[PDB]
């Protein structure tokens, strides 16, 4: 039984940073694949990028954001944290685990909603 | 970049029917012997939940009404029969190479 | 019964019978690693098969020429130990390359990929070299010795090694496929380095037991130079047109291969259906070995190649009707090979015992040596066949190359008979 939950501020300011962690109870994060996704406000999602299970990492470059997907082993967490957001970075972000056995989006979280706004 | 064009916008159906979905890739998403286009289901105020994982399996628990097909670029995913709770938004999403990309999301509903 | 558990004859049989099951695990492990991760393309198949090929033929003297000076328990359990390392540091990298198997497949560079190809044909080759080297020492020296004067009891010896042969090419693959489904591929290639593991513990004990038992096995009797100089003394052996027509008949499609199954396939069958017409194959074939047996007991051990080989064309002629003539073209093709397979396997059996026991005793290894490279040779020239002609059509002409290479052979094999009796 793997679970995730996500965690971080209601909203923000332009030009301001958000650190959202990702917590991860029934499994560790040294396994297998941990992904980022937003969804717009409409229907568009879109992959952000990722942590590997060996402290690699990958930012999906069509963003026009700057996006540091960091993690501490310690407290089972993984945090992607945004800087200098702007009036396109209100979405609703979900946690993911891509497997290695299946290679599929197979265990969400339930996301956490974040808007910017002055 | 791999573009997945989903078709079509809204899908409506009847109780009984069978129903049909196809999402075509822009480049070849097979591999040796592997496909990577995963099917999602997503209600409204819910994530999203895996139904089909390399374009022709079944995940654990989900009804046997949800059948898989397709290869190359032209992939489809069938329901058959739909009930009154099928009204979500279906998404196929592929996994070759980076980065990844979700397609259009078909609005499916009930008459 | 104390005696039939303790002779040193029951300890060969079971030493031949661990090291074939765990052979033909990794060989059915290797098949799977390929069909995964290449989508059982037939060109990487055959490129494999070519590299074997050659590089037995290239060194089958020099093997052979190593055997003969050395000592039995020495080289034997060298080569034991050379195969089944090989076969467990190649099992390790089949679990690495099958767990981090999609990744490999859509996130790498193709040239991890393409190493990692040939790193594991690399190995095959080399597990594949050290078995031929068992398989000359145990098979063409130990067998012979373990028996003595009596001729009968080196042709049971024989009939019942292949037997196990036999029943192991199909129990083996079933067991492995099995350990697979209900469980994972990472799980049956650490299977098959534990198997490996331990087997080489118990058969090394076995081989040090046999030694043991038998006195009469520690009193040996006996660059290009010693190449030129076996292929030359090969060249001129009593038996040599006898041994090239069994060396002819591995060039051939009539069986069960990369090509014929997938053949099989194109033309709608099941898998249920294969694996009985493998079962009605293991069948056909201890129905050969024990004709062998009986025919060699009454008329004589040279005439028991011309009865065979008359048996095995007499089948192959429904096979070559199967191409001119849905289902009745299928239906004889199968049937004819099916029922060659009786002959086939009679003929190789007392070409092998012609060979191991005529020849003299200070020359076994090199001259076996240089046949294993003469039947790869073939078996090059064959891959070579299928690599131009993928084609199904193109096996419609592939199955009368094979019966005319198969009457070749046999023509051969009878101006041996006639220069002999």
């Amino acid at each position: 039984e793997v679970q995730l939950q996500e965690s971080g501020p209601g909203l923000a300011k332009p030009s301001q940073t958000l650190s959202l962690t990702c917590s991860v109870t029934g499994s560790s994060i040294t396994s297998d694949y941990w992904n980022w996704i937003r969804k717009f406000p409409g229907n568009k999602l879109e992959y952000m990028g990722y942590i590997s299970y060996s402290g690699s990492t990958y930012y999906n470059p069509s963003l026009k954001s700057q996006i540091s997907i960091t993690r501490d082993t310690s407290k089972n967490h993984y945090y992607l944290q945004l800087n200098s957001v702007t009036t396109e970075d209100t979405a609703t972000y979900y946690c993911a685990r891509q497997g290695l056995r299946n290679w599929y989006f197979d265990v969400w979280g339930t996301g956490t909603t974040v808007t910017v706004s002055s | 970049d791999i573009v997945l064009t989903q078709s079509p916008a809204s899908l409506p159906v009847s109780l009984g029917q069978r129903a049909t979905i196809s999402c075509r890739a822009s480049k070849s998403v097979s591999a040796s012997a592997y496909s990577y286009m995963h099917w999602y289901q997503q209600k409204p105020g819910q994530p999203p939940k895996p139904l089909i994982y390399l374009a022709s399996n079944l995940e654990s628990g989900v009804p046997a009404r949800f059948s898989g097909s397709g290869s190359g670029t032209d992939f489809t995913l069938n329901i058959h029969p739909v009930e009154e709770e099928d009204a979500a938004t279906y998404y196929c999403q592929h996994n070759r190479e980076l980065p990844y990309t979700f397609g259009g999301g078909t609005k499916l509903e009930i008459k | 019964l104390a005696d039939y558990l303790t002779s040193a004859k029951f300890l060969l049989y079971l030493g031949h019978s661990l090291s074939t099951w765990g052979d033909r695990m990794w060989h059915f492990a290797v098949s799977v690693f390929l069909v995964e991760l290449y989508g059982n393309s037939l060109l990487l198949t055959a490129v494999y098969g070519l590299v074997v090929a050659g590089s037995v033929l290239v060194l089958g003297a020099i093997i052979g020429d190593w055997v003969d000076k050395n000592a039995r328990l020495k080289v034997a359990q060298t080569s034991l130990v050379v195969q089944n390392v090989s076969v467990i540091l190649c099992g390790i990298i089949l679990m690495m390359v099958f767990l981090h198997k999609h990744e490999l497949l859509t996130m790498y560079h193709g040239w991890v990929l393409t190493s990692c190809y040939i790193l594991i044909i690399t190995i095959a080759n080399i597990a594949n070299l050290a078995s031929t080297a068992t398989a000359i020492t145990i098979q063409r020296d130990w067998i012979v010795v373990v028996a003595g004067e009596d001729r009968s009891k080196l042709a049971n010896m024989n009939a019942t090694i292949r037997r196990i042969d036999q029943l192991t090419n199909i129990l083996a693959p079933m067991a492995v496929g099995q350990i697979m489904t209900f469980g994972s591929p990472v799980i049956g290639c650490g299977f098959i380095s534990g198997w490996n593991l331990v087997s080489m513990c118990v058969e090394y004990v076995l081989l040090w037991k046999v030694y043991q038992k038998t006195p009469a096995l520690a009193v040996k009797a006996g660059p290009f130079r010693t190449f030129r100089d076996g292929w030359v003394s090969y060249y001129n052996q009593p038996v040599f047109l006898a041994g090239m027509g069994l060396a002819f008949l591995y060039m051939t499609v009539l069986g069960f291969d990369c090509i014929t199954t997938g053949y099989a396939y194109t033309q709608g069958l099941s898998g249920s259906i294969l694996s009985i017409l493998m079962g009605a194959s293991a069948i056909t074939g201890i129905m050969g070995t024990v004709a062998f047996t009986w025919l060699r007991r009454k008329c004589g051990l040279v005439r028991t190649g011309l009865i065979s080989g008359l048996a095995q064309l007499s089948c192959l002629i429904l096979c070559v009707i199967s191409v001119f003539m849905p289902i009745i073209s299928v239906s004889l093709l199968f049937a004819g090979v099916i029922a060659a397979r009786i002959g086939l396997w009679s003929f190789d059996l007392t070409v092998t015992q012609l060979l191991q026991e005529n020849v003299i005793e200070s020359e076994r290894g090199i001259i076996n040596g240089v046949q294993n490279s003469m039947n790869y040779l073939l078996d090059l020239l064959h891959f070579i066949m299928v690599i131009l002609a993928p084609n199904p059509e193109a096996f419609g002409l592939l199955v009368l190359i094979s019966v005319s290479f198969v009457a070749m052979g046999h023509i051969m094999y009878f101006r041996f008979a006639q220069n002999t009796l």
